[PDB]
RNA sequence: UAAUAUUUGUUUAAUGAAAAGUAUUUUAUUAUUAUAUUGUAUAGUAUUAUUAUAGUGUAUAGUUUUUUAAAAAUAUAAAAAAUAAAGUAUGAAUUAAUAUCAAAAUUUUAAUAAAAAUUAAAAAAUU
């Protein structure tokens, strides 16, 4: 609306400082307080230790909404966004999401699933289909003397495993990456070139000293 | 008096060819105005601000509008002397890159390291 | 010049405010040089 | 001498030994800052004074993202 | 018990080697100066 | 001022007939009948018809 | 002290000095930011962590120290840290005898030329003018202020006219 | 028939990018101190607009060191008692 | 990348930026330092107490 | 029962034989847009717009801008061109900015 | 106070400018005869103020932002002459205990008494 609220007004007022200003503009000095405290209550995430402790949520676990809109319902993870503390649920918490036009699009309105908070969402136990308090295991891997972590439900006794990470494996670059082979062919001989690196510190440390010697 | 040699503060000859601050190669025997002690720490920031007015009617050093950092000037490498503009003292000072080439599997090796 | 409204002189009443390298250098004793006795 | 606020807003007489003010040229006011500021706004980049520090994340939301 | 307060970057190798951390540091500054994944800025104050 | 001014007085200067006459007045005006602009009878417009039969 | 203030009344604490000092750091980003020359503590406890472990590992022999095979320096000789880069809008599909490049400002006339000799095997380099550019300084949407670093604008005067060609 | 500057100083060999800086201030040409419009200073790209810089927008009123040195300051070989 | 997750909807598992929570204040402590062993501190923290 | 309040209120307002713009942070001052608007009220459209246009007011212009915008909203409600009339025009206190007016002696005062 | 004062951009000899310590030059730019390094445009006085200070060096680049349709009185110059006041736009400052106001006269009351009492006869707007 920016022109007609220079077509209402009179050429008789002026107005300065268009391209410059008076007090130099490069200093970094704070932001208004209400604006801060919106970057904050929009950021929160950026706080220390805001992720959750011995993260349990991984995808594919089955959910029930304890409190807020879609109570009572069950739905599988789908994804995880773990550094905001949030879950997407399977067609829970599901809105529209608008895709603006351009060029060759229309604008298109695509309904999409949306981040639930980790709060009020709780495990439903595989055998007993109740909602179980999950404490977070070690057990020796097979095979494995790492014992890795698992999930337990307090109630049943039910071991829960950890899925992998699995992620995009389409991506490559023939021509500019080294083939494995290639790169794990152990040149190192050590003994060889560490004499020579020894010997030519040798030599610094040496001529050094009777320069000291020298002098003294 | 001044470690640094007399042709940076006044000039090598009439024009005040040779004076600024210079920064040297801490392996390098020869030596720059550049010290950072309390009692120096004036006359660095007068050239950093000022520059200096030269008789000659020229302002050496920084003119302008934007100081120069001393401390990223690239190092003293020798000093002027009339005939040819600048005598090299220290060759040592001037990187040179060397780059070993076509040795062994070398040619084999690629910027990344493929998937498994 | 450390009053203006310049930006020079802004910088030098804030970057002259950190404090030197300090070690004590104990004096130096030219007549009696104990290495030459 | 001070016939109103020490604000850098208020109303009346100010005197610049006893209320030391810099030059600020169009300050935006107590309320919902006008037309005028906002026309520097979205023209020159930021308020003509060069305090106020330009935010428009909340349009980089609207538009960009 | 922590043997650093809870709010400093964690800046070190996996293995805890300390060896590289200047190293880190600096690189994490470049790189708080311009991201390299950074997309198109909305601001009026833009480097180019 | 020696002192300020209630309401009443500030209501005072709008019952004048300067103010009137300067403030709310309503023109009189009719249809330009070459143009078809509202037009204040004795003033024209730019353009050859206007100039010469001025309507 | 012709007359004494009541000083046991007041705990012991140090006030703030009115006059109050602005903090060391530098504020401002634009043109004519100085670089300071005064040297604290940590700059030297740094180098002595970056060099060295100084906490941990024992220091080594001044004469390695202050010779070519220690570690700065040696790294330095054989493993160069150098961006020397391209303005692609002087070579783009124009025929240009003078390609642009930004250089760290540490290095000088001679080591351009170098390097563009021995790494990227340019041989014919008539000359190179210089000029020192303070780095890019931009606002983000949250307006913080950003400085990309300082580079050294180099014009390199070549004898074959160069271009890179765009297939459109 | 006009005046065409560039074949008068072609005629008056006069180096015709120097008879152009006769007729615009010295604060074009030469590097000297002189009044400059901050909106002749340039302009980083906005969203909407692309960059604007004062060598597209005004090419001629650049300074040029040819005139520049050749002009007002000194050559060191004319001076050189070596 | 909060955009292209809510669209693409792969799960994230670690921040898409680095945050230094000290503002560039770590960067002033010495790189040796390490907090001291207090003991015998104050608190309830110690004694694991789920139900009160 | 309260969404259905809001709900019955925008409806009762929505289906009502009329159109209302709002115009905000007008670049004229409170007292002489009120001078300028009370000219306008109870006016057919036409003699407003007419009025406007024949006025070598500021506030009138603005008013002007105001009457075409609300006669393309209303005629995009589907109204009648020819039968509009302005019920209702007002003006209330909007957003301000401030200057500083520099005065001799070391003075200064806040426009 | 304030529908106020102020502002009000229809014609340039400010030629020049180091002493300014602020102003994103995206690559401002040699073709050099010279070598490295470094640096060239508008912020003095809280202002884009009355308008700078000083050292260069030179004389035909006109080197290119000042509203307006009567008269008093104020300001210049010769009570004549030149200038300025209904104006559209911007919009301050001194002042403010007040009731829609307080006009005229007479006496009184602890010192003008816009305090009393009595008689009286003050419409509105603008200058
Ligand atoms: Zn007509």
């Amino acid at each position: 609306r920016l022109e007609l609220l220079e077509s209402m007004r009179h050429p008789r007022e002026r107005d300065f400082y268009q391209d410059h200003t008076y007090h130099n503009q490069w200093l970094r000095r704070d932001l208004e307080k209400h604006q801060k405290q919106q970057l904050a209550a929009r950021y929160k995430y950026f706080a220390p230790d805001f992720e959750i402790s011995p993260w349990i949520w991984y995808p594919g676990d089955i959910v029930e909404v304890v409190s807020g809109e879609g109570i009572g319902q069950r739905g599988t993870i789908i994804a995880v966004i773990k550094y905001k503390n949030e879950i997407v649920v399977q067609n829970i918490n599901v809105q529209d999401v608008v895709i603006p036009a351009s060029e060759s699009r229309p604008e298109q309105i695509v309904q999409r699933e949306h981040p639930i908070s980790v709060t009020r969402v709780r495990h439903v136990d595989p055998s007993t289909n109740e909602i179980c308090n999950i404490e977070m295991v070690k057990v020796r891997n097979k095979e494995t003397g790492e014992m890795e972590e698992k999930r337990m439900s307090l109630e049943s006794g039910i071991l829960m495993s950890i899925p992998p990470v699995n992620d995009e494996l389409e991506v490559g670059d023939p021509l500019k990456d080294t083939p494995i082979q290639d790169a794990d062919e152990a040149t190192y001989d050590r003994e060889a070139e560490q004499a020579v690196l020894v010997d030519k510190r040798l030599e610094a440390m040496e001529e050094h000293f009777v320069q000291s010697l020298k002098q003294s | 008096k001044n470690s640094w040699p007399e042709w940076m503060d006044n000039g090598a000859d009439g024009t005040g060819y040779g004076i600024g601050l210079h920064r040297t190669h801490p392996l390098s025997r020869l030596r720059g105005n550049l010290k950072r002690s309390p009692s120096h720490v004036p006359r660095v920031l007068g050239m950093m601000i000022q520059g200096v007015w030269h008789k000659s009617g020229v302002k050496l050093y920084f003119r302008g509008g934007k100081p120069p950092n001393p401390s990223v000037h690239p190092y003293l490498t020798g000093e002027p002397c009339p005939l040819y503009g600048w005598k090299v003292t220290d060759e040592s000072v001037i990187r040179q890159f060397n780059m070993p080439s076509i040795d062994g599997t070398n040619f084999r090796y690629k910027p990344y390291v493929a998937l498994q | 010049f450390k009053q203006g409204q310049g930006m020079f002189s802004h910088q030098l009443k804030r970057l002259l405010q950190k404090k030197s390298i300090h070690r004590y250098n104990w004096d130096p004793l030219p007549m009696y040089d104990p290495r030459k006795l | 001498y001070q016939r109103g606020g020490w604000s850098p807003g208020s109303k009346h007489q100010k005197h610049m030994t006893l209320n030391p003010t810099l030059y600020l040229y169009r300050f935006p006011g107590p309320h919902g800052p006008g037309p005028y500021t906002m026309k520097y706004w979205w023209t020159l980049g930021c308020f003509p004074t060069g305090m106020e520090v330009p935010f428009r994340l909340h349009e980089f939301l609207s538009t960009y993202q | 018990q922590r043997k650093l307060p809870k709010h400093f970057p964690v800046v070190q190798a996996s293995d805890g080697s300390s060896l590289l951390r200047e190293e880190t540091i600096a690189c994490m500054e470049r790189e708080r100066r311009l991201p390299h994944n950074m997309g198109k800025l909305y601001s009026y104050h833009r480097p180019y | 001022p020696k002192r300020k001014k209630n309401p009443m007085q500030l209501r005072r200067k709008v019952y004048g007939l300067h103010f009137k006459e300067k403030y709310l007045k309503m023109e009189e005006w009719y249809y330009c009948p070459l143009c078809a602009e509202p037009k204040k009878p004795g003033e024209w417009c730019r353009r050859e018809d206007c100039r010469q039969i001025k309507p | 002290i012709h007359k004494g203030w009541r000083t046991w009344e007041y705990q012991h604490t140090r006030p703030d000095p009115r006059p109050f000092p602005d903090p060391p750091v530098n504020d401002y980003f634009g043109r004519s930011r100085i670089w300071n020359p005064i040297a604290c503590k940590l700059g030297y406890v740094r180098k002595k962590a970056d060099e060295w472990g100084w906490p941990n590992k024992p220091p080594p022999p001044t004469g390695l120290r202050h010779s070519q095979e220690f570690f700065p320096f040696f790294f330095e000789r054989y493993f160069p840290d150098a961006e020397v880069r391209l303005l692609l809008d002087s070579v783009l599909n124009n025929e240009t005898k003078r390609p642009v490049f930004q250089i760290p400002c540490s290095m000088s006339k001679v080591e351009l030329v170098n390097y563009l000799k021995n790494i990227y095997g340019i041989d014919n380099v008539v000359r190179v003018e210089v000029r020192n550019r303070r780095g890019r300084r931009y606002k983000n949407e949250v307006g913080e202020i950003k400085m990309m670093d300082d580079y050294k604008v180099a014009v390199v005067e070549l004898d074959t006219p160069v271009s890179v060609e765009l297939k459109q | 028939g006009r005046f065409n500057m560039d074949e008068a100083a072609a005629a008056l060999q006069l180096n015709p990018a120097y008879a152009a800086a006769l007729y615009r201030p010295l604060n074009y040409t030469f590097h000297i101190r002189g009044q400059l419009y901050p909106a002749q200073k340039g302009r980083p790209s906005r969203p909407g607009s692309l960059a604007a810089s004062q060598g597209r927008m005004f090419p001629l009123y650049q300074r040029n060191d040819r005139l520049d040195k050749e002009l007002f300051r000194l050559n060191s070989r004319g001076l050189t008692t070596e | 990348v909060d955009r292209e997750v809510l669209l693409t909807g792969k799960s994230v598992w670690e921040c898409p930026i680095h945050i230094d929570h000290t503002c560039g204040g770590s960067k002033t402590v010495p790189p040796h330092a390490k907090k001291p062993v207090r003991y015998m501190d104050a608190g309830i923290a110690n004694v694991g107490v789920t139900d009160i | 029962y309260c969404e259905r309040l809001e709900t019955e209120l925008t409806v009762t307002q929505e289906r009502l034989p009329q159109h209302t713009l709002l115009m905000k942070a007008v670049p004229s001052s409170w007292k002489k847009l009120d001078i300028d608007i009370s000219v306008i009220r109870g006016l057919s459209l036409r003699e407003a717009m007419a009025q406007c246009k024949l006025s070598l007011r500021k506030g009138h212009q603005i008013v002007f801008r105001a009457l075409e915008m609300a006669q393309q909203g209303a005629e995009a409600k589907g109204l009648d061109k020819e039968h509009l009339r302005v019920a209702h025009i007002s003006c209330y206190p909007g957003p301000t900015d401030k200057q500083i007016d520099i005065r001799s002696k070391g003075y200064y005062a806040w426009k």
